[PDB]
RNA sequence: GCGAGAGCUAACUUCCGUAGCCGAGAGGGAAACAACCCAGACCAUCAGCUAAGGUCCCUAAAUGAUCGCUCAGUGGUUAA
RNA sequence: GAUGUCGGCUCGUCGCAUCCUGGGGCUGAAGAAGGUCCCAAGGGUUGGGCUGUUCGCCCAUUAAAGCGGCACGCGAGCUG
RNA sequence: ACCGCUGAAAGCAUCUAAGCGGGAAGCCAGCCCCAAGAUGAGUUCUCCCACUGAGGUAAGACUCCCGGAAGACC
């Protein structure tokens, strides 16, 4: 349901009581709702939210009548949630508890072209018996006669990275109101600097 | 058709098999089947209280046609020339 | 075959159209049936024809016939079937008008009736399951002996009063 | 081409292609068969006359 | 020396199918949509009529809707992944069913998939009367 | 619940009762429960 | 196909006898398909009758008539 | 006028006559552990000694260490 | 698979013909990702607009430059 943008900043060491929590560090700004995507008047229910600020004078004059509507200030990024539909703007406060689990996605960082041990493990071959088939190199795609051809959506190179990706049950740590930050338990998909979406326990234990 | 052209027709010359007696203006009697004439329907038997003539225009050759033949992997190719004749009539009648 | 019908003065025949409707004062109950099969109240009691006289009218006339005594017979004293709890520290509670169930497994068997159905418990080892609708109560009660069939060693769990199982006996 | 148009224009009205043929076998008065096609496609009244002609030749 | 084509022929023609078994309804919408009485009565050209369908939902069968019916919706590479749902587990997508039944029973052709165009199919009642603006005349199968 | 294809009786209780397109036999005797599916 | 041998009364098996077709045979049917069923292409035609086969829709042609069967999707793979 | 042969390695995917987990009936099923049958291919199905081995035997484990198909899958992928 | 309720033909019996219930790592949905070229091409918010006798233009974007946790080139 509930969730709200931020930007990944960095992971860092933190006892809590008397253990070493690994945690990644994450900027929920203010976010601003732009638009409420009510059923009726669309199709299904959402909300539209923005977070990093940007210079009118870079803003598209489109843009900007987008933003004249609910009238807060232009904004460089805008997505929807579900379920999500409160009065006033979006703070991590009073969203996100220090204990509850929650749904952290974003870009993964790409690797760009990476072979099939890399991307799919894969095995590749052996380095010393005599080859010209060594790191990688993909052994056979199929069979032979019969179905002449390799089947779609198959293990081949490709471009490994660049992906949407959601990490489940993250704990919160702790909850800097104000300093509009949070802290999760683990590692984060993609890079510092990076967009992400903090989003409730979808379906949780 | 087969041969005789009955039908409703208001005065056009049309083409069909030959009509033996070469000439022109040679009278041609035909027996009908249908026709509205003065939008009268007419079925057949009856039909035959009208009857259409008909004056022969020329006996014109018919369009060059070549009869070409071939069976794959036997040979058989064949080629021969052929026009059908034909003759021209004026239809004016009942 | 089966003609004679036992209709008292309690209750209400209706056969409009194909929906045949039966009124009562412990409740009133509808019974669905077919159209091609002929059945009224002739005179006091009431009687079923069948059409033909091969299998398709028959089977369900005796069918038919059968439905609408129960139907009268559940408006007029209604149906309640009598279970047992047998074995060793099992026993049953009573929260509103839901069943509790207790025996042998950890957590207790909450039983939640349908709409029409309610149960007692007129003692500790003594189910009793009260209706209108035979069918309905039947259904419940047998979800009742599901949860713990009599094993064939002791003969525990649920069973109508004076069940004859005969234990198998493993040694 | 012929036929699928003519049993067409014999359902037009109540009957099909079998039954409209064979009530013009029955009557030796009526033998068009070609150029029948052209005649339900331009002229209806016509070939209305010929199926009335056709059920009248029948029952 | 027979009749040219023309296209003033356009008829918009509805279609209920309460009740109606779902063999007469498809041939006969399939019918219409090739050529019923056919104008010009030319193949070259598509001169169908158009086909509404109603209801759709309340489409009626004989005793294998649960069971031997089953629409087979098969994928690009199907490895594992044949896809094979109950007709009646057709609730999903009720217009699919019509829809999906008339298609087999058109040409295959580039044309035919043309005429697959004019087939529209609508789960409801009074709701579907909304997307007709055009002609609404209504015919029964039999 | 032995899966015979040659279901007979066996006894003076068993009883041949047609189901869903099904050869069942009910019994009380719970060995002559054969069954042809 | 029939009548035999050989072969496990197997093989699109092999070896003889006999009939037909293919080989050198187009066309219609059997989805496709040498052989099977119907039929032997002189040439031309916006003509008609039939055979084998079929006549809901994808191709032409009665969702034809009367008396039955089968709750099976048998038809649309087999036996004790 | 060429359809590259065994085994391994690599990479897969499919059948179900199911090695393990799942749901059942029956028992010479007390319990626990099993036996047998029926339903069920979602996933999984270890590492080593000898041998070119496929098999197979053995060490040590495992819920289990399934059987087959794909030109006894795979040499314009490797080995030899 | 299997286990039951009401219940005829065998005016007994019966999970069954009408009707209904419970029940598997399987099926469908649920979870993560893609997805309108779903050519039936979908929906919503916002912007520039009613020129000229193919071309000046608006909104808007591209080229070019400097870079990048983006990348073979794009
Ligand atoms: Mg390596
Ligand atoms: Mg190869
Ligand atoms: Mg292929
Ligand atoms: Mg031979
Ligand atoms: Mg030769
Ligand atoms: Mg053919
Ligand atoms: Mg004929
Ligand atoms: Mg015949
Ligand atoms: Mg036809
Ligand atoms: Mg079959
Ligand atoms: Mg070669
Ligand atoms: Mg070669
Ligand atoms: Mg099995
Ligand atoms: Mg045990
Ligand atoms: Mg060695
Ligand atoms: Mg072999
Ligand atoms: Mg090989
Ligand atoms: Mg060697
Ligand atoms: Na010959
Ligand atoms: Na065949
Ligand atoms: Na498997
Ligand atoms: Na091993
Ligand atoms: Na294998
Ligand atoms: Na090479």
């Amino acid at each position: 349901m509930k969730g709200i943008l931020g930007t990944k900043i960095g992971m860092t060491q933190i006892w809590k009581n008397d253990r070493a929590i690994p945690v990644t560090v994450v900027l929920a700004g203010p976010c601003p709702i732009v638009q409420r995507k009510t059923a009726q008047t669309d199709g299904y229910e959402a909300v539209q939210i923005g977070y990093a600020p940007k210079a009118e004078r870079k803003v598209n004059k489109p843009m900007q009548g987008h933003f004249a509507k609910a009238g807060v200030a232009p904004t460089r990024i805008l997505r929807e949630f579900r379920g999500f539909a409160p009065d006033g703007d979006s703070v991590n406060v009073d969203i996100f508890a220090e204990g509850e689990k929650i749904d952290a996605t974003g870009t993964s960082k790409g690797k760009g072209t990476q072979g099939v041990m890399k991307r799919w493990n894969f095995a590749g071959g052996p380095a010393s018996h005599g080859s010209k088939k060594w790191h990688r190199r993909p052994g056979s795609i199929g069979q032979r006669k019969t179905p002449g051809r390799v089947y779609k959506g198959k293990r081949m190179a490709g471009h490994m990275g660049m992906e949407r990706v959601t990490v489940q049950n993250l704990e919160v740590v702790e909850i800097r109101a104000g300093e509009n930050l949070i802290l999760v338990k683990g590692a984060i998909p993609g890079a510092n600097g990076g967009l992400v979406v903090l989003r409730s326990a979808a379906k949780a234990s | 058709i087969q041969t005789g052209g009955k039908q409703y027709r208001v005065s056009e010359g049309d083409v069909i098999r030959v009509e033996s007696l070469q000439g022109e203006a040679g009278d041609k009697v035909e027996l009908k089947a249908l026709f509205v004439g003065g939008e009268q329907t007419v079925f057949g038997e009856d039909a035959g209280k009208y009857t259409v003539q008909a004056e022969v225009v020329e006996h014109g050759r018919g369009k060059k046609i070549y009869i070409r033949k071939y069976k794959s992997g036997v040979q058989y190719r064949r080629r021969t020339g052929h026009r059908q004749n034909f003759t021209a009539i004026k239809i004016l009648g009942i | 075959g089966k003609q004679p019908i036992a209709v008292p003065s309690g209750v209400t025949v209706n056969a409009q159209d194909g929906v045949f409707k039966v009124k009562g004062p412990k409740g009133e109950l509808t019974v669905p049936y077919n159209t091609e099969l002929t059945v009224r109240q002739d005179g006091d009691q009431l009687l079923v024809e069948r059409p033909s006289d091969a299998q398709k009218h028959r089977a369900l006339h005796g069918l038919t016939r059968t439905l609408v005594a129960n139907a009268v017979k559940g408006v007029s004293d209604g149906y309640t079937i009598n279970l047992e709890l047998r074995g060793v520290g099992f026993r049953a509670k009573l929260t509103g008008k839901a069943l509790e169930m207790n025996i042998g497994y950890s957590h207790p068997v909450i039983i939640e009736p349908p709409a029409g159905v309610t149960f007692a418990v007129p003692e500790p080892t003594r189910i009793d399951v009260s209706g209108i609708d035979k069918q309905l109560v039947g259904q419940v009660a047998a979800n009742v002996r599901k949860v713990r069939k009599p094993d064939a060693y002791h003969g525990k769990g649920v069973r109508f009063v004076g069940e004859q199982i005969a234990l198998k006996a493993g040694k | 081409l012929w036929i699928q148009r003519i049993n067409a224009g014999a359902r037009l009205h109540g009957m099909n292609y079998s039954t409209f043929i064979n009530g013009l076998k029955r009557a030796n008065i009526d033998l068009n068969r070609k150029v029948l096609a052209d005649i339900a496609a331009r002229e209806p009244e016509a070939f209305k006359a010929l199926v009335d002609a056709s059920r009248n030749a029948r029952q | 020396k027979t009749y040219i084509p023309k296209n003033d022929e356009q008829n918009w023609v509805v279609v209920d199918a309460s009740g109606v078994p779902l063999g007469r309804l498809a041939t006969l919408i399939a019918s219409r949509i090739r050529g019923k009485h056919r104008p010009d009565f030319t193949p070259n050209m598509i001169q169908g009529d158009f086909v509404v369908v109603i209801n759709a939902a309340q489409v009626a069968l004989t005793g294998k809707k649960l069971d031997d019916k089953v629409y087979t919706r098969y994928t690009g590479y199907q490895g594992g992944l044949k896809t094979e749902t109950a007709r009646e587990a057709l609730s999903k997508h009720p217009e699919r069913v019509i829809e999906h039944a008339v298609f087999g029973m058109l040409p295959k052709g580039r044309q035919g998939r043309a005429m697959h165009t004019r087939l529209k199919v609508y789960a409801g009642e009074t709701h579907p009367h909304s997307a007709q603006k055009p002609q609404v005349l209504k015919t029964q199968p039999l | 619940m032995k899966v015979r294809s040659s279901v007979k009786k066996m006894c003076d209780n068993c009883k041949v009762v047609r189901r869903h397109g099904r050869v069942l036999v009910i019994c009380s005797n719970v060995k002559h429960k054969q069954r042809q599916g």
